[PDB]
RNA sequence: AAUUGUCGGGAGGGAAGCGGAUGGGGGCCGGCGAUGCGCCCCGGUCGGUGUGGAACGGCGAGCCGGUCCGCCGAUCGACUCGGGGCGUGGACCAGCGUGGAUUGGGGGGGCGGCCAAAGCCCGGGCUCUCGAUACGCCCGUGGAACGCCGUCUCCCCGAUUGUGGAAGGCAGCGCGCGCCUCCGGCGUGCUUCGGCAUCUGCGCGCUCCGGACGCUGGCCUGUGGGCUCCCCAUUCGA
RNA sequence: GAUGAGUAGGAGGGCGCGGCGGUCGCUGCAAAACCUUGGGCGCGAGCCUGGGCGGAGCGGCCGUCGGUGCAGAUCUUGGUG
């Protein structure tokens, strides 16, 4: 399958944004909060501190949510979920949940050769 | 006036405005030489620094 | 920067859309939508407006204060964006054609009883 | 016909004369009296099936107008001038300046003998035109081209029998020059202190 | 009764462009052209060492009223309203 | 015509003066009709006054700038904004660049590149202005449509001034930037456009 | 999970951690990167106008259809069928060319204004000296070059960048549609006598003209390429 | 076409947790939970997926509901420097 995207992808931030401080303590998780403190001098947003998400970083809505190789994922559970995506395989690929059985995945994977849909995890657990 | 400024207008058939309006810039003219008469800043002196002088 | 407000952006709201789930309100909708934008004309971007209204913005009229207005009229279609009731206070009802969003029961016997037609927004 | 220009440019885009001068010059007044008094009036000049339908139409690129032009020649370098090469296994070798070839390259020669440089194609960016002139009127090189350096290891001896025919009506006017053999033999290089802006060549 | 069924110009400068230019003010064509022509003329002029408007009694009146105007740019007071400064004034 | 008109008053300016001189007199030339206003600060501590002023100016941000015709009305006005600006009598050089360059029109509450005098006639038609030349003729002799032709060209958009300011804090007759700098404008145009 | 031991990698001149930017060393990634397509004949395989049946349909009794089976005629076509020949070529990176937009820098030319520059040089008249061999004043539609300011215009170099994917539109020109000796010349109208959108229509083309195209090379299981992952170093920030 | 600061505060559109009414699925050819210097998506809340561990359950979508989201409270209980 040919891709039909053609614009070239162009990331505004590829680094993720850390929560204040999470470095410091154990307990205070990774996964972004906005620093309510009246003092905060990451929300008052002094140099040299951490950044926080806003919607300026935005990705451009024409390359938004496509994959590196060029589609977009859509999860696939069964092979007949999988024969959605035949009049779509420029556009979208399939992903075989994380739950599927090796035997059902040899099902969706020898499906998708039919149908020329690209498969991104093709090679999980059947060693 | 203006009442009587557009009914004159009206009956040669062009349009007018008579609405006011603020001072506009002068136009060029010509002014006949004369006598010029020189000023010059004036030299200081301390005893006229007063109503009067000193 | 630039010495505006809100960045010269607007600070007021109105009504894009019915707030209802009305399926066949949405129809109306869409319908009167497509009027307005083809045909510019004042009647449909009117009523487009008023089908987005909350239900105290399109207060009910009584069949009396109908047939006042409708008095001298009769070949003029009436048009209600809302619902018509009826009026025991009235006696003799002419007949007229109305369109309207919604009838009573009481509404429509007496304006079919009268020889008149009761219409909907699709038929006008 | 018109065996000239009716119209010179006096910048690129504007003629020299004007529209009604260029009614006059165009003739267009004798067309009218031929044609009973009108300008003559012409008319505008008068599959298999699919193997495959694709799902996405297909998108075409909007036209452009612009259209590439041939590279320019930049005016140090003629005919039988001496280049000196600046990047490649040549790097820093004097070699003489035969012409440019269609696609806009400069073909040179060493030439061989004197440098070991034979024919060869070599971009204008990457060479510097000196004021060195070598004379190549008996220098004949019709039958070259861009096709003759194309691909399709040892070098065929017809290549090498045309460098020699076409090096050794150079030589005689190299050995004219005194002292231009040597020079043609040995490569430029920067020294301490010698400034590339500064040095004329 | 419905009405018949119905991208941003990259703007260019010009000052510049040349079709942008005529476009906008075909009279500027002429304009270039006249300029262009007229610089020729002056420059070939020039090379071949090629040779008034005024009547001979007219200029002498204007070089007369010219340096009698300078005379006044540069006149000075005499400074006498300042008698308490004469001295050091000169 | 507007080509020949522009040489014909250069000339007559210059003959008149001549005139003057050979008299013996002296020549008032006439008041310059038209200004440039341009905004040399911020909009940081703005006072009310003129902060209203730049306002009705169409002055919103800095460096911005526009054409005002000349009255009693309007220098007055001018005088109360006099350091957060700096204006002057621009040529006909100045108003074309500015017109050609960074001219925007105002179509619908929108700002329309004057790329075609389409969009020129589509607002100024009526009054007779159908190319950007006829926008620059009433924009310089202050035309009776100037009015509309002014109000109707977005104000501009002008850059930071190549080689920079001197003091924008000291008025321009005391070698600042700010205030009247009369033919002088047509400089600060040039580094600016 | 806090916390601890051990093995392995790494760092450490009175904290460490953290933001941003690269680099070194790791780890990881083949949808990390293609190998097809078009046209030929050799063979193989599989189906083909007009009349018969089977089960139905679109439009609204009647017209207008396809699918499947069979029979004739017609004799071609198809083929993720196998070989051969010819043409063509994918992903990423880099270079170059020709241009558009934005922008900085450099060089030259024309014209105008002024005390219709001043001055200087030439010619003429006057004045006649202490810094001693002057100081300067006035004249000429004399002459050769500047200066400042304003304006018109030509050329050269570099930098960043290609957003859009429906339109050969808009604008300005060229060549034909009439002849000549062809850098130009030949007809009306107007003219400042230089010129002029006064005649300047059609057809086919060109271009600074409704947003970048083209060419070449490198590389493609490698010590390659990429990386948002890991450790660390360094400059700035903190 | 214009435009982008925000404490207290207001509002909108979304993410996540556990049930219920429906609907579409997954699972001993390995569900949940947990672990990972595997990879990717989203401005972000989060989401998808490789590998490992584990050995019996689980998830998507629409609607609806709630004892539904923690760094602090000399917070509670337990554990540990
Ligand atoms: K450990
Ligand atoms: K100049
Ligand atoms: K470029
Ligand atoms: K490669
Ligand atoms: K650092
Ligand atoms: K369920
Ligand atoms: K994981
Ligand atoms: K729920
Ligand atoms: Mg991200
Ligand atoms: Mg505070
Ligand atoms: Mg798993
Ligand atoms: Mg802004
Ligand atoms: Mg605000
Ligand atoms: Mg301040
Ligand atoms: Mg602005
Ligand atoms: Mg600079
Ligand atoms: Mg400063
Ligand atoms: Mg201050
Ligand atoms: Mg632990
Ligand atoms: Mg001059
Ligand atoms: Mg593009
Ligand atoms: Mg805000
Ligand atoms: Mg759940
Ligand atoms: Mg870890
Ligand atoms: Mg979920
Ligand atoms: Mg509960
Ligand atoms: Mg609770
Ligand atoms: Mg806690
Ligand atoms: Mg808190
Ligand atoms: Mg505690
Ligand atoms: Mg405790
Ligand atoms: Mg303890």
């Amino acid at each position: 399958a040919v891709p039909l995207l053609n614009k070239k992808v162009v990331k505004k931030r590829v680094k993720r944004f850390i929560r204040p401080q999470s470095d410091r303590r154990i307990t205070v998780k990774e996964s972004w909060r906005r620093p309510k403190g009246i003092d905060s001098r990451v929300r008052r947003k002094f140099k040299g501190c951490v950044l926080m998400p806003n919607i300026g970083y935005g990705s451009d809505k024409k390359t938004r949510h496509y994959l590196p190789n060029g589609f977009k994922k859509f999860v696939v559970h069964n092979a007949s979920e999988l024969e959605i995506l035949m009049m779509h395989n420029r556009t979208y690929c399939a992903e075989i949940a994380h739950n599927v059985s090796t035997r059902k995945r040899k099902e969706i994977v020898e499906r998708a050769a039919q149908l020329d849909v690209v498969i991104t995890n093709k090679l999980a657990r059947l060693h | 006036k203006n009442d009587q400024l557009k009914a004159d207008a009206k009956a040669r058939g062009e349009v007018i405005s008579t609405k006011r309006q603020p001072l506009g810039p002068k136009p060029g003219f010509m002014v006949e030489g004369a006598t010029l008469e020189t000023v010059t800043p004036i030299p200081y002196d301390v005893v006229n620094d007063l109503k009067g002088g000193y | 920067g630039i010495d505006l407000v809100a960045g010269g952006k607007s600070k007021k709201t109105k009504r894009t859309a019915p707030k209802s789930d009305d399926v066949y309100l949405k129809l109306l909708v869409k319908l009167y939508r497509f009027l307005a934008r083809r045909t510019g004309s004042k009647f449909n971007a009117v009523i487009l407006k008023r089908l987005f209204m909350s239900k105290i913005n399109k207060p009910p009229l009584s069949l009396s204060r109908l047939i006042t207005y409708a008095t001298g009229k009769g070949d003029n279609i009436v048009v209600l964006v809302g619902t018509v009731t009826d009026d025991v206070r009235a006696y003799e009802v002419p007949k007229i054609k109305v369109c309207a969003l919604k009838f009573t029961e009481t509404a429509r016997a007496r304006i079919e009883k009268a020889g008149g037609e009761c219409l909907t927004f699709d038929q006008l | 016909a018109k065996k000239t220009i009716r119209n010179p440019e006096l910048i690129r885009g504007v003629g020299k004369f004007s529209r009604s001068k260029m009614y006059h010059k165009k003739g267009l007044w004798a067309i009218k009296k031929k044609n009973g008094g009108k300008l003559p009036l012409h008319e505008k000049k008068p599959v298999k099936p699919p193997k495959f339908y694709p799902a996405d139409d297909v998108k075409k690129p909007l036209v452009n107008k612009h259209k590439p032009k041939p590279t320019k020649l930049r005016a140090s370098i003629t005919p039988g001038t001496v280049l000196i090469i600046l990047a490649g296994r040549f790097k820093g070798k004097r070699v003489v300046f035969l012409k440019q070839l269609t696609s806009g390259l400069l073909l040179v020669t060493g030439p061989f003998k004197l440098n070991g440089v034979p024919l060869r194609r070599v971009n204008q960016a990457y060479v510097i035109g000196t004021s060195t002139k070598v004379d190549v009127s008996g220098v004949n090189v019709e039958k070259i081209d861009d096709k003759y350096f194309a691909k399709q290891n040892v070098l065929p001896q017809e290549k090498k029998d045309e460098q020699k025919t076409v090096d050794s009506a150079l030589l005689k006017a190299i050995e004219g020059i005194p002292e231009l053999k040597a020079y043609l033999s040995a490569r430029f290089s920067l020294k301490s202190g010698m400034k590339p802006h500064e040095l004329v060549f | 009764v419905v009405r018949p069924i119905k991208r941003a110009t990259l703007k260019k400068n010009p000052l510049k462009n040349l079709n942008v230019l005529l476009k906008l003010n075909p009279y500027a064509k002429t304009a270039r052209r006249m300029s262009l022509l007229a610089e020729a003329q002056r420059v070939k002029a020039k090379k071949e060492k090629l040779d008034h408007a005024i009547t001979k009694e007219e200029a002498s009146a204007i070089k007369g009223a010219s340096h009698s105007w300078y005379k006044t740019m540069i006149s000075d007071s005499d400074y006498a309203e300042f008698d308490n400064f004469t001295k050091w004034l000169g | 015509q507007y080509a020949k008109e522009y040489s014909e008053q250069e000339k007559e300016l210059i003959r008149l003066k001549r005139e003057a001189r050979l008299k013996g007199g002296f020549y008032v030339d006439p008041e310059a009709k038209l200004l440039f206003i341009i905004r040399i600060r911020g909009i940081n501590a703005m006072p009310p006054q003129t902060k209203k002023i730049l306002q009705l100016l169409r002055l919103r941000q800095i460096f911005n700038g526009v054409f005002l015709k000349v009255n009693k009305a309007t220098v007055n006005m001018l005088h109360r904004v006099e350091p957060y600006v700096t204006y002057g009598y621009p040529n006909l050089k100045s108003i074309k660049e500015l017109i050609y360059k960074r001219g925007y029109g105002k179509v619908d509450k929108q700002r329309i590149a004057l790329t075609d005098n389409a969009v020129v006639e589509q607002v100024l038609g009526k009054h007779g202005i159908i190319c950007i030349e006829d926008l620059v003729h009433e924009i310089i002799t202050v035309g009776p449509h100037f009015k509309e032709a002014n109000n109707f060209l977005w104000p501009f958009q002008l850059k930071a001034p190549l080689g920079g300011l001197k003091k924008k804090r000291n008025h321009y007759v005391e070698g600042g930037d700010a205030g009247n700098r009369e033919n002088f404008i047509n400089e600060l145009i040039r580094r600016m456009n």
